[PDB]
RNA sequence: AAUUGUUGAAAGGGAAGGGCAUUUGAUCA
RNA sequence: AAUACUGCCAGCUGGGACUGAGGACUGCGACGUAAGUCAAGGAUGCUGGCAAUGGUUAUAUGCCGCCCGUCUUGAAACACGGACCAAGGAGUCUAACGUCUAUGCGAGUGUUUGGGUGUAAAACCCAUACGCGUAAUGAAAGUGAACGUAGGUUGGGGCCUCGCAAGAGGUGCACAAUCGACCGAUCCUGAUGUCUUCGGAUGGAUUUGAGUAAGAGCAUAGCUGUUGGGACCCGAAAGAU
RNA sequence: AAUAUGUAAGAAGUCCUUGUUACUUAAUUGAACGUGGACAUUUGAAUGAAGAGCUUUUAGUGGGCCAUUUUUGGUAAGCAG
RNA sequence: CCCUGAAAAUGGAUGGCGCUCAAGCGUGUUACCUAUACUCUACCGUCAGGGUUGAUAUGAUGCCCUGACGAGUAGGCAGGC
């Protein structure tokens, strides 16, 4: 538990926290999905800028 | 239980010899100590304050700083594998000049002058001392020395 | 059998060889090798086993630092050999004109030399102008001024800098550092 | 369950496994528990002499 | 390659020992001694035998 | 990884590399910081101190925007001007045109007094300012203009 | 590129020259043994004769062989025989003899036997088991040339010279018995002569002084 | 594979199994 | 005189067993006046038999040999589990880290939060911010590191000069100790001036820091160790919904 | 008494001259640090040394027993200490 | 030396057979047998001290020379299937 000349490390995982698990698989996958969301905003909203 | 204080076990240790109690002699308090000298240290029983501990009782020193009246002294102490140094203050009392450095510093000033001497001429200083050679060859003359004849006595039973 | 005095089979505990793997490295190394098995200068041996040092035992030199050896008497016509990389100071001003070898040069350290009038080479060109090492003089950084070794040796009455995360207020400043808490170390 | 309390077998071919070492000496050693006037006096020399040296050999 | 004994092979004997020639033709191994002669003293042969 | 780990040379030993008499069991001394004042207080003393107990007042709300305050030491005074006119202004040493440094504008709101910077006439704006420092460009000639 | 010839022909005649002072120094050492050991016999003959006895002085040199196991050994003896090189057994270390050796014999005494070693038994030694200490290895002295540039500093260039230095208590008795290997001697031939080794001398065992005795066991162990 | 039946080979005075060396039987370049 | 005993022979010689390593020469020696020879830094010559020796396994013989793994000072025990075979089976992963090592850049360092582009979860490019370091000390207000060639001295690899060599002189990076200088806190003394109570120049400390004294740091990966997580695997008598 | 045990057996030394101090002394009288200068065969007892010194990390260990000698409790114990 | 003192329970222990100017007892002297012990040699591994870019010729982590050593639970490191 204690030992030998080592820094104190405060690590907040006590809870349920596998449960709560967030990665972020789809990174790509989004930032495709952002661009035609804004290619097709762009067309739709005429030369708007 | 048990117990183990800064004078305990030292009934015949810090007790002051026998028909030479009293008042200390006015010579301890006469010497003069300076820093790097050698000095000994065995407690006196008269004067309390100053005192050494056991360990530090017929240990051997050298001085490293001057007070009114006491000095410092250096001893190296065996704890566990290691020697560490201790520095303690003590007082002039309970402590003595140690007579190896003179004899070194008697032997130095003998060591100069023969390698002044004998270099004079340049033979043969010799300046190192030797151990105890084997004796060499010698001649024993049986004149008024004849070896007498002895022989094993019996047993005897004298009460 | 032999009452052993000594360790039996144990290492000389010095490098052989260097550990990485870089090509030009081991060439550079067989090369150093190769001088000071065949030659009698001690500066080629002293440049081989600087060779086989990690990255904190090479500590960089400042082009500073270089000019502050430089700086000694008689050391004006002397060609600078640092084991290791040369790292640009900006706190200097007049770097005086010099020759320095050493295996990798900063980008900004090599155009400070540049520019005062002296020339970069690599070790390879410095033991082909001169094999025994002849008019050198060898730079070695501060080794200890590490950050990792400030926290070696922590004890008691010490002061050998507390491994922690985190600095200021509350942060191992309590009870054991203060006389008003109770013990000061 | 009584147990062994106290013995000192092995310990001293465990203190003599590593050698026991004298400590390190130094020419200059330790200016600690040393008079605090004979410490000032001797700093005051000491920046007198360095001066005189300085002054004397360039 | 491999150690030759002394005492055993006499060309490694005398490479060793140049003088051992010397020491051979001369045959100083069997050295007959000067025929001196001493008698002990009465003191001595007294001595030896008294009991 | 999995095969540079050493439980595949561990393979075969009984003990795992866990030894025998003591066996690798859960938890034995507690769990986290299971004592720090009871059977820890050796290391905790010897290797940690200062973990236990307060030591100031309290700031609550405590935004760290009011202490930002960044130094910059005199040496790294003159790097804040580009390299293409560091050497001209190096050499052009006179008081009727001298190099300015916004120092605000680069990210330093202090500025301390270490580097003997070179006797050129210079102007530096800062928030905040050191005796030693001011009093070092003053001799050099320069002067210290105070911004908000 | 002819030169070898040349080379070859300088090569001996330099061989021939040490060569020359070689048996030169060697007939001097043998006259010299001669002469001491022939004036020792003659000095006993006239202390006899003139009503007197003749009291040798002490040998100076001494041979000390280890007859004990590197096991179940104190530490202080074992220090003294790691200090004295003993630590195989049946291994052997010449020693002068001052009063520090001396003390030094006295205490490892049950796990080794010394004795006063002759002219004869140090040449048989040296000349079977002698090895040298060069650059920390055991190479073996089959020339005089490897003496001679280890120990040329100190006026020996020969294994006669290297015996002579022994058997004679010199100068440079000091350098010339650290160059010098330990000797690997093996079991005695013969037997140790006696049922029970870890006996003393005078109690019927091989451990303890042995003087003369010991060249019949070191040459039988030889 | 554990287990089982035949054929072919060997051994078997209150166990079998193994190591150190060889004879004999079978087989092998 | 001889003989017994001990020690020496660089005196000779008879018999038997094991070993044949190295692979054109290099060296040390001897014989031979000289050619040349040799038992001289590791064996060759001749001859005979066969084209059986030897490898694996079974039995037999002489000797030795207690049952695998764990607990234990002590195991084979009358201590524990095992009737056998086949399939599965036990220090793994995440976040923050410590020492070491490797790479890249370097007083800077880290593209991938995101945007552009894209052969489309691949690869390439990029502006501002942000994490750590470059300054620390005090609870805090606050202050904040060159009298000097960034100090003196010792030890100190290397380099330079003299010296046939050995040795002598100078400079001496890194690193060890000590004495000094400067910065923060504490205890003090108190220069001009003055919103008479503000201001803190200069001179000190047996005081104290996780400081300065020509920066060394940042990112990734690798062994080992710790913490939290189910945490090398399996096992409770219990509690709550 | 024996055994056991500390220190010294030199260049970090000795000696000659004299520079500093806010220490001290009636006082250039002592102390420390010094500069210059003199002493390398045999650098100051014997022996030895697969070299010595220094730093970081961490596995396992924290139930022992027996043998000679000294010796406690117990009559003794393959008893405990 | 031997004898009485001297009596415990399955049938058994100088190991037994057995031994009597002993093959029992004390001491004195030779020869004989053996440990993974000692000396030499052959091979393997480790460590240390070295040589070998003057080549076509590669593996200077390669090749070669010399010396020393090789036990082991928990455990660590390294090289390999």
């Amino acid at each position: 538990a204690i030992s030998k000349n080592l820094p104190i490390l405060k690590n907040h995982f006590r809870k349920h926290w596998q449960e709560r698990v967030k990665v972020h698989f789809d990174q790509a996958g989004k930032k495709v999905s952002r661009r035609n969301a804004r290619a097709t905003r762009a067309a739709k909203i005429a030369p708007r800028p | 239980g048990k117990s183990h204080g800064y004078r305990s076990r030292t009934r015949y240790m810090f007790q002051r010899d026998f028909r030479k109690h009293g008042a200390v002699h006015l010579s301890t308090y006469l010497k003069v100590y300076k820093v790097g000298d050698i000095v000994d240290i065995k407690a006196n029983g008269s004067i309390q304050k100053g005192m050494p501990h056991k360990f530090y009782q017929g240990k051997t020193g050298v001085v490293y700083n001057v007070t009114k009246s006491s000095v410092g002294v250096i001893i190296n102490k065996m704890v566990g594998n290691r020697y560490l140094e201790k520095r303690l203050n003590l007082r002039v009392e309970h402590i003595k000049h140690s007579k190896c450095r003179q004899e070194f510093l008697e032997r130095v000033k003998a060591n100069a002058a023969k390698r002044a001497e004998a270099k004079a001429q340049g033979v043969a200083v010799q300046l190192k001392r030797q151990p105890a050679q084997p004796r060499e060859s010698r001649i024993v003359s049986t004149e008024g020395n004849v070896p007498q004849t002895l022989a094993p006595v019996p047993y005897e039973t004298f009460i | 059998g032999i009452d052993h005095t000594s360790k039996q089979h144990k290492r000389s505990g010095h490098r052989t060889a260097p550990k990485s793997d870089n090509v030009y490295l081991k060439l550079l190394v067989k090369l150093y090798t190769f001088l000071a098995r065949r030659t009698d200068a001690p500066f080629n041996k002293v440049v081989l086993k600087a060779l086989f040092l990690s990255k904190i035992n090479r500590p960089p030199v400042s082009v500073s630092r270089i000019a502050r050896a430089l700086k000694q008497e008689g050391a004006a016509n002397k060609t600078v050999v640092v084991v290791g990389t040369v790292t640009d100071d900006a706190r200097i001003f007049e770097f005086p004109k010099t020759t320095v070898a050493a295996l990798r040069f900063t980008a900004g350290a090599r155009a400070k030399i540049v520019k005062a009038g002296g020339e970069c080479i690599t070790l390879d060109q410095l033991a082909v102008r001169a094999p025994k090492g002849q008019n050198t003089l060898i730079l070695r950084g501060p080794r200890n001024s590490r950050e990792a070794v400030r926290h070696f040796g922590m004890g008691p009455h010490k002061g050998k800098a507390p491994r922690i995360l985190s600095t200021g207020r509350k942060f191992e400043r309590a009870r054991g550092r203060r006389r008003s808490k109770g013990f000061k170390v | 369950a009584k147990s062994k309390n106290h013995t000192a077998h092995n310990q001293t071919r465990k203190a003599h496994r590593n050698g026991i070492k004298k400590p390190k000496t130094y020419k200059y050693p330790s200016l600690k528990g040393v008079d605090p006037k004979f410490r000032r006096n001797h700093k005051h020399a000491l920046h007198g002499t360095a001066k005189a040296l300085a002054a004397a050999k360039k | 390659v491999l150690k030759k004994n002394p005492l055993k092979n006499k060309q490694v004997l005398l490479r060793l020992n140049p003088y051992a020639k010397v020491f051979a033709a001369e045959k100083l191994g069997s050295k007959k001694a000067e025929k001196t002669g001493t008698k002990p003293a009465a003191v001595f042969t007294e001595t030896l035998k008294h009991d | 990884p999995s095969r540079f780990t050493k439980t595949r040379k561990h393979r075969g030993h009984v003990s795992a590399g866990k030894g025998r008499i003591g066996k690798h069991r859960k938890h034995p001394g507690g769990r986290g910081m299971a004592g720090g004042q009871h059977h820890h207080r050796i290391n905790m003393d010897k290797y940690h101190p200062g973990y236990f107990g307060k030591v100031g007042m309290r700031y609550f709300h405590k935004q760290q925007a009011h202490f930002w305050k960044p130094v910059l030491n005199l040496d790294k005074l003159w790097t804040l001007i580009p390299e293409d006119k560091r050497d001209q202004y190096l050499k052009s040493a006179s008081k009727e045109t001298a190099p300015v440094i916004d120092t605000l504008a680069a990210g330093y709101g202090k500025i301390l007094g270490k580097g003997r910077i070179p006797n050129v006439p210079v102007i530096v704006k800062a928030r905040f300012v050191s005796k030693l420092a001011e009093e070092k460009i003053r001799a050099a000639g320069g002067v210290v203009e105070l911004i908000a | 590129a002819e030169q070898v010839a040349a080379e070859r022909a300088a090569r001996k005649a330099a061989n021939k020259e040490k060569r020359a002072i070689i048996l030169e120094r060697n007939a001097a050492y043998q006259k010299e043994y001669e002469t001491a050991e022939r004036n020792i016999i003659q000095a006993k003959r006239d202390a006899k004769a003139a009503g007197s006895y003749y009291v040798e002085a002490q040998h100076k040199l001494v041979f000390v062989v280890r007859i004990k196991g590197i096991n179940k050994i104190p530490p202080k003896p074992r220090k003294v025989l790691q200090l004295l090189r003993l630590t195989r057994i049946n291994s052997g270390t010449f020693v002068k003899v001052t009063k520090a050796t001396l003390e030094l014999l006295k205490l490892i005494e049950p796990y080794v036997a010394y004795g006063y070693p002759s002219y004869s038994t140090i040449r048989q030694l040296v000349y079977k088991r002698g090895f040298g200490k060069i650059n920390k290895q055991r190479v073996p002295l089959s020339d005089n040339a490897i003496i001679e540039a280890n120990l040329g500093k100190y006026g020996i260039l020969s294994i006669d010279d290297l015996i002579h230095e022994i058997i004679t208590v010199g100068p440079h008795f000091k350098q010339a018995n650290n160059f010098l290997w330990p000797f690997k001697l093996s079991n005695p031939s013969g037997g140790w002569g006696v049922p029970r080794k870890f006996k003393h001398f005078i109690q019927g065992g091989s451990f303890g002084n042995r003087e003369e005795f010991i060249n019949k066991l070191v040459k039988s162990m030889n």
